RNA sequence: CGCGACCUCAGAUCAGACGUGGCGACCCGCUGAAUUUAAGCAUAUUAGUCAGCGGAGGAAAAGAAACUAACCAGGAUUCCCUCAGUAACGGCGAGUGAACAGGGAAGAGCCCAGCGCCGAAUCCCCGCCCCGCGGCGGGGCGCGGGAAAUGUGGCGUACGGAAGACCCACUCCCCGGCGCGGGGGCCCAAGUCCUUCUGAUCGAGGCCCAGCCCGUGGACGGUGUGAGGCCGGUAGCGGCCCCCGGCGCGCCGGGCCCGGGUCUUCCCGGAGUCGGGUUGCUUGGGAAUGCAGCCCAAAGCGGGUGGUAAACUCCAUCUAAGGCUAAAUACCGGCACGAGACCGAUAGUCAACAAGUACCGUAAGGGAAAGUUGAAAAGAACUUUGAAGAGAGAGUUCAAGAGGGCGUGAAACCGUUAAGAGGUAAACGGGUGGGGUCCGCGCAGUCCGCCCGGAGGAUUCAACCCGGCGGCGCGGUCCGGCCGUGCCGGCGGGGCGGAUCCCCGCUCUCGGCGGGGGACCGCCCCCCGGCCGGCGACCGGCCGCCGCCGGGCGCAUUUCCACCGC
RNA sequence: ACACGUGCGCGAGUCGGGGGCUACGAAAGCCGCCGUGGCGCAAUGAAGGUGAAGGCCGGCCGGCCGAGGUGGGAUCCCGAGGCAGUCCGCCGAGGGCGCACCACCGGCCCGUCUCGCCCGCCGCGCCGGGGAGGUGGAGCACGAGCGCACGUGUUAGGACCC
RNA sequence: CGGUCGUCCGACCUGGGUAUAGGGGCGAAAGACUAAUCGAACCAUCUAGUAGCUGGUUCCCUCCAAAGUUUCCCUCAGGA
RNA sequence: GGGACGCUACGCCGCGACGAGUAGGAGGGCCGCUGCGGUGAGCCUUGAAGCCUAGGGCGCGGGCCCGGGUGGAGCCGCCGCAGGUGCAGAUCUUGGUGGUAGUAGCAAAUAUUCAAACGAGAACUUUGAAGGCCGAAGUGGAGAAGGGUUCCAUGUGAACA
RNA sequence: ACCUACUAUCCAGCGAAACCACAGCCAAGGGAACGGGCUUGGCGGAAUCAGCGGGGAAAGAAGACCCUGUUGAGCUUGACU
RNA sequence: CGACUCUUAGCGGUGGAUCACUCGGCUCGUGCGUCGAUGAAGAACGCAGCUAGCUGCGAGAAUUAAUGUGAAUUGCAGGUUGAUCAUCGACACUUCGAACGCACUUGCGGCCCCGGGUUCCUCCCGGGGCUACGCCUGUCUGAGCGUCGCU
């Protein structure tokens, strides 16, 4: 708000007496707004309280290794077929859900070849889906510049750029990504992991340099590896039932005894 | 997506641009298509329309396939007036009524020294689409 | 009104800091005008390289960093006379020079003009026309191979 | 005195030009408080702050050390991080509060006076010629006038410079002319295709084998609700047409004979200025950091600085009292833009509207309220009462229950209809009872499984054969792949790293130095080979078993459907 | 701005926040030979400065053991026993290594006070230092911080509003 | 406003022009007048001046639950 | 040597004990408002938001879902994010409306009456007559300051008198 | 005590304002120490008109009389600077 | 059942609350960054066929010219060799205002040059160009018992 709001009036309290609030008021005048009250929050026109100022803490800054662990967190979960539906993808059609293609989308350059490309590969679905997702907002944002909000669809990653930019732009949903440049706020939407990723065959080689294993640090970072396990073995339904732990255990008591 | 960054996107400031457009600029927004008879022949799609075009009515309650010449154009209203397309006031009297050009198709047109220079010269970057383009 | 346990403290907040306030919203469009004029620099003077003229090398004062080397202002006038260079056409072939700085020592002369011996042997000098190459100017095929150096010049490395 | 120079000082509606004032968001130079804090208050703090004055610019200012430092030293100014809430100041209280160095953005240096050399070698105006002439520009001619010896121009500025002798070296730089991408304007893809709703569709379904068509164009806006294909637009290193100087080529009018190294001889610096005393203001600057008034008032191996006043002595570092200079930087004014996790007519600028308007005060000044018919006025023709305002019919619209301050029309309040009630003001909590209101769509009150009966109707069961699929397997260990967040081996190879140990170049053939080997060690990858584990974060084939599905038979005491007993 | 608590990543390290390189995107990613610098890793004294275990053996030197102890201490270890005769596991009188943490006694670093014996060099003293016993320190004695976010509380700011 | 009153040839009344402007003017003197404002006029700004002093401080449920007492403060309506 | 349920493990189940509350503190909200990133192949002119409601209900409660009417164009559920996020008061601000109340009141300066004209409408308009007042320091006739079309003719009884 | 004028009264027309927690019958008791509301009793009947000043601790203005504030102003001086 | 008064509901009055809309604000960012004596900013007064305000303009007065564009403007009448819009480079721009002949009454001038008026003869009238301050170079006319020089 701007900090001339509410405080261009001239004003002064009446004191006490007069039978009047005691709040600062317009000075005389043959018109509608006088004595009528200027300052405070309680009174019509005037300056609102605490005045929002444009020096408030907007930006946040995220430690690099944090940074770099919710991307490796997303794409981790983008290989899980229980996570990706639980985002709503419609890609139960899919061959293989780490969807690795040849290098040669890079050289697509009309939209029809990417279109064709998605039915084949039976991903076409989720951008369907978009379509039926296509409405104008709800509420105030319509007259600010959001009148329409749709979907998010699949998202596909290309080491170079030869034109598959180009070609996928017009898909509503599809959303391009350089393998060396990710995106935290484009590979998990809403906070939510696990978006549907579709990969190049450069692109899909490019994680082993970019991350490394856990054996071999990533050759394009200065010093970053993988992080390790809290845990091991997370399927703790094999691990309750391993005859190991069923030797020491107690008699389970189930016998329901009541009052 | 538009990628000029001196394009405007903005809905508030669109509207300004249409509703305070100077009357050189509401003859361009004033455009209609042409017949697809009259399609192939001149290979131009829309056209901005003048006083004198015969108009079949698309859409609205007055459509239909009758033929029916444009009175007057009327760019303060963004409406147009066409001969037959018209309602009956209460005292007796006949009233044009306003239809919109975009639901406006031109059947014929209104030949002219200027109005012929625009006929090959959208004619002529239209097929400059299927040389570059192809 | 301090509480039980705390500290002592002293904001600086007495006079109107209010009105001046520095908000810092112009940083992500001021490092795309800092980039667009450097490369708009550097298109003009393409052959040159964009970081400018060479620095010498540079102990520090101040004993905490007495043990480092820094890039400095210019070469100094001693070690432009051993290096057999004028001081005047110094500048136009790209040599840092000012007459401020001194030579106490003669490990720190002999290492600037050490530098500045093969800058002179990595310099393709143009001739003054394409017509009529002069004697001190670099060879033909050394035309064709003229390129822009980005990066510092001879990268002081300690 | 006449006559004639020169110095001071006047007059011009003299010839030719210049300044005034406005804006003032950012900048510079002055002046400059009190609210407030210190729980009072007087020094302090607010604060070099508000207000007042002057002056510019597109940036201003500052700016190339009379600098920082005491290190092995850095090296113009400006801005960011850090120094640092630190040194330091402070009724040492509240509080105030820098600077060096380092890393970055940017980076450009220079010109006078004086010292001297050149015959004033210099400059302005007026007239003429030639050529462009909206910046009168250049060159040539002036026994044309004037300025200038009370000092213009060239060389020349502390980094040294000037003159002479000896070597080396190219002689070609720059003004006024001409011809050989940005801004603006006009255009460029694809459905109004079939059915169905609506007052209107941009709503719903479909357009198979191109699941309509375009898409480098599915941003936005308008069109009678929701549109990529109706339209304007959007994308595109898309097309077409003009203006601008440019970058380089060529011709001529042109100035243009230039410097560097060695030796010798010379020369060279800014005065009521520095500095000191005192006073006042200021600063973190504390026996004055800085600025200013008065007084004293300099020197040349000199002067200034070296954060405690002074004396002596070594050093360290610059050359003040003259000047110019872009970039990084700031920008609540102006021009033109783009955008928003912002607000939505008591919000957001005071002002979404004939808003600094109506209005008020003599004046300085104060300063509002106020958006919405309908898609389209299609704005109610005509009849009738009344003088008319106002009605009653009729008509438009999808809707007048949208009828001119008209979308939606809440509450306070009022009018009217229906019901109930009414001498302890009204109202309330608990418990009932009565009356209304609509609802249960209740008005013959549950079905679901298992068994029996008999009536029926099937293409029908179990068991076999064939094909497919799936699960499991301890197949006691079948065979083969793949991996290791496993290990070992290597007449192994690579890529690296290492603070493990010959060659190329340079400042003094051997001693020193930087870089590149090679070897060694360690890590990773690959060729493998040998174990271990797995395929349940990750596997296939054969074999066995089981299950399911599909097709043949099997054909009715099997199996499956339909009906009732109360 | 600070204090505490909690969550996350790294860890004796941690961090770009300032600067460079690659519609949403003014985003995001990258650069540590861009970690300069901030905090921590060492404190103490006004300052000059100084600056963090010892014992044994042999003759001030040469070898060895080498990071304090006592009590309480969650947890872990053994098995007298007992669930004709072995293995698994059970529990078990009693006996130990003892995590964190508490109390105490010691040890080491800096300043101060007192008392001595001495040695020694590049310039032999008004020199340089060691020792013993008290005392003061926001110290050491096998690390714990850094960065971000959240909540509470106290402040300077207009500071819950008039 | 009414009745009743003082003065009504001189220190009389009055129009217009003009001069004195705020810690100032002016005052046959009442702290009177200075545009209905005077023991310091009006407008704008500092300023949203400060207040240990009044008033107010916006949804539900669950759990726990007070003190007006020590010492110090130019401390007694307040703080530590 | 061929077989009921279960287990959103932040879930489910069983035992006992207890339940006050000002200032104040803490926890849980599938309580409520606004906007943003996801998500519901979400709702919607065969009717969104808003508003009214003698209906059916749910939750201790904040509140919420259906039924009916009006309305005509947007809106909501869940996971996180963020705030200018909840009113009964502040002699609160703006705006609107009540009782008082058809009440106080329309009482300073002697006074109006008759007839005619006009008009739909006459106590107030016009004309005639009568009775009065201002009584030349006027309720008369003209100026200055000030007002600025108020001056004159015609018409109107929409707003004011 | 009587008379006159204009009101006040009623009617034709036009028509507000102050004030308003809810509103209004009392005796005694208690209470925050003088109640319209609470307790015990006395009792209580629509809608109103013209007066009337006992009550509503009536309306007018965050008491100016008194005190506090580490709140001020006009003035004085042998207060401090 | 009455009149009056209380509660609830329907409908109708007052009122514009809520909702949905927005050619408007607010904030941030980018490019440029330009006033005037050749008359700035501002103010006054006039200009349309019917125009009160707003907007535009200046006696050429809701605009002249030129270019681009291409069949209108519109509330009502009127009239392609370019209507209307935009661009704007030519032309024009009443009176105050740094405001400029003196003053601010809009009153008084002075100099020069033209046309009626003369037949330059003084007038009168109308029109056109000048007449503010300070200051720079240069020119002209000057002043001085200031310093001199020649007769």
């Amino acid at each position: 708000v701007s900090e001339l709001a509410g405080h261009q009036t001239s004003a002064e309290s009446w004191g006490t007496g007069r039978a009047v609030a005691r709040i600062p008021r317009v000075r005389g005048g043959g018109t509608h707004r006088s004595g009528q009250g200027a300052f405070g929050n309680m009174c019509r026109g005037g300056r609102m309280f605490a005045p929002t100022k444009t020096w408030r803490r907007w930006h946040r800054r995220v430690n690099t290794t944090q940074k770099r662990y919710a991307i490796c967190s997303a794409l981790a979960a983008s290989a899980l077929p229980a996570l990706v539906m639980s985002k709503g993808h419609r890609i139960e059609e899919v061959p293989e859900l780490p969807l690795v293609v040849e290098d040669k989308v890079e050289g697509y350059k009309k939209t029809k070849e990417a279109v064709l490309l998605l039915k084949k590969l039976k991903a076409w679905n989720d951008i369907k889906k978009v379509y039926a997702s296509q409405r104008m907002r709800a509420g105030k944002g319509k007259m600010r510049n959001r009148r329409r909000i749709q979907r998010r669809g699949p998202c596909v990653i290309y080491n170079e750029d030869n034109g598959i930019v180009k070609a996928f732009r017009n898909i509503p949903g599809i959303t391009l990504l350089n393998v060396t440049k990710l995106n935290i706020l484009k590979l998990a939407p809403g906070g939510h992991v696990g978006r549907f990723c579709i990969w190049t065959e450069s692109a899909f080689r490019k994680l082993d340099d970019l991350y490394g294993t856990w054996r071999k640090a990533a050759s394009l970072k200065s010093n970053y590896n993988l992080p390790m396990h809290k845990m091991l073995n997370t399927d703790l339904s094999r691990i309750l039932k391993s005859p190991e732990i069923q030797r020491a255990l107690r008699a389970p008591r189930k016998k329901i005894h009541r009052r | 997506m538009k990628f000029n960054p001196f394009v405007t996107s903005d809905r508030s400031k669109n509207r300004k641009r249409h509703f305070n457009a100077p009357s050189h600029i509401r003859r361009k927004i004033m455009s209609s298509p042409l017949s697809k008879e009259l399609r192939q022949k001149y290979n131009v799609r829309s056209m901005p329309i003048r006083k004198d075009d015969e108009v079949q009515v698309v859409r609205g309650h007055y459509k239909g396939q009758q033929i029916g010449k444009v009175v007057q154009v009327y760019r303060k209203k963004y409406v147009i007036y066409i001969e037959r397309v018209q309602r009956e006031k209460a005292n007796g009297t006949t009233v044009h009524v306003g239809i919109h050009p975009s639901k406006v198709v031109i059947t014929r047109l209104k030949l002219d020294k200027d109005r012929k220079k625009i006929l090959e010269r959208k004619a002529k970057s239209r097929q400059v689409g299927k040389e570059k383009g192809k | 009104a301090p509480s039980r346990n705390g500290m002592i403290l002293k904001p600086h907040f007495h006079k109107d800091w209010q009105r001046r306030v520095a908000t810092w919203f112009n940083q992500p469009a001021r490092k795309i005008r800092r980039r667009k004029a450097r490369q708009a620099r550097a298109r003009r003077i393409a052959p040159r390289p964009a970081a400018g003229p060479i620095r010498p090398i540079v102990r520090c004062p101040t004993v905490r960093y007495h043990t480092k080397v820094r890039a400095g202002r210019g070469f100094s006038l001693e070690e432009l006379r051993v290096a057999g260079i004028h001081k005047k056409v110094a500048r136009t072939i790209g040599i840092s020079v000012d007459p401020r700085r001194r030579n106490k020592s003669t490990e720190s002369l002999q290492a600037n003009v050490q530098r500045l011996k093969e800058y002179r042997s990595k310099l393709v000098l143009f001739p003054r026309k394409p017509s009529a190459p002069k004697k001190g100017d670099s060879s033909a095929e050394e035309l064709k191979l003229a390129t822009q150096l980005t990066g510092p010049v001879m990268p002081i490395r300690n």
